């Protein structure tokens, strides 16, 4: 299905007092670089503090590679570098 | 995901129009945009496409038309300069070649 249609994922930025929840489309055919996906997401969630490094499923599992976006999970929490 | 197009309508030959398309999601750098156009009862033809690293154009429009994007506005644009009567068509924006706009009439007299 990830080969047939771009995946809609929901990213919620941690911290910020009203929590910035965003939907981005990721295409499994065109997303080669995990680092670039992080850079992209940083732009989209308007992360002023530098590029996101840590993202997690709502279960708390850390996302470390592109196949983590294209499995069972469609919602992620992004932790800007200020959180660390 | 919905796309909303605007900016169509009538122009004189030689004039300019700018089409816009706004997506109902937050667009990022990797997202692919394209504009297609269609004559009554014909298939849509590719006009321009824009991936992260390339803008590509049909031979007919290259130089005159420019596809561009503004991710902060979740949008893409088709700047159409030096319009010709053969540019008359309904234009359609597509996102990831999967979501489509409803179609915008452009008429060049």
């Amino acid at each position: 299905k990830d080969f047939v249609r771009p995946k809609l994922v929901t990213i919620i930025r941690s911290g910020v007092k009203p929590r910035k929840a965003v939907r981005v489309l990721l295409n499994k055919k065109t997303a080669h670089s995990f680092e670039q996906v992080l850079t992209d997401i940083t732009e989209a969630i308007k992360l002023e503090t530098g590029v996101v490094k840590k993202l997690y499923t709502l279960d708390g599992k850390q996302v470390t590679c592109l196949h983590d976006f294209f499995g069972d999970d469609d919602v992620f929490i992004a932790c800007g570098p200020e959180k660390f | 995901v919905q796309l909303q197009e605007s900016g169509g309508g009538l122009v004189q030959a030689g004039g300019s129009l700018r089409l816009s398309c706004t997506a109902s999601v937050n667009i990022i750098g990797g997202n692919h945009w394209a504009w297609y156009r269609q004559a009554p009862g014909q298939q849509r033809d590719l006009v321009a496409s824009l991936s992260r690293y390339n803008a590509n154009y049909a031979d007919s429009v290259k130089g005159r038309f420019t596809i561009s994007r503004d991710n902060a506005k979740n949008a893409a644009y088709l700047q159409m300069n030096s319009l010709k009567p053969e540019d008359t068509a309904i234009y359609f924006c597509a996102l990831e070649n999967y979501y489509w706009g409803q179609g915008t009439q452009v008429t060049v007299s």
